[PDB]
């Protein structure tokens, strides 16, 4: 008592509500810096005409 | 930024010592990696 430790846990039961059913969050952060760019979107191709 | 290394192995008949060989040769481009990385010094591994 009077120490309460800053680890608290979660009560995921299969059966609550939206804003109580736990969500998987994931973020993407972009960053541009002074190296050369070696991560980008794909280059799609044609035929050979 | 780029950094480029040239190469081209060739078999000489040659003797070891001091006999840098007297011909042609042009070094292919192997790979270009694409570091950010300064470099000053440098040494080899053995």
């Amino acid at each position: 008592f009077n120490c309460y430790f800053p680890l608290r846990s979660y009560s995921f039961r299969p059966t609550y509500g939206v804003g109580h059913q736990p969500y998987r969050v994931v973020v993407l952060s972009f960053e541009l810096l002074h190296a050369p760019a070696t991560v980008c979107g794909p280059k799609k191709s044609t035929n050979l005409v | 930024g780029y950094f480029k290394i040239y190469s081209k192995h060739t078999p000489i008949i040659v003797r070891e010592p001091e006999d840098l060989p007297q011909g042609f040769s042009a070094l292919e481009p192997l790979v270009d990696l694409p570091i950010g990385i300064n470099i000053t010094r440098f040494q080899t591994l053995l």
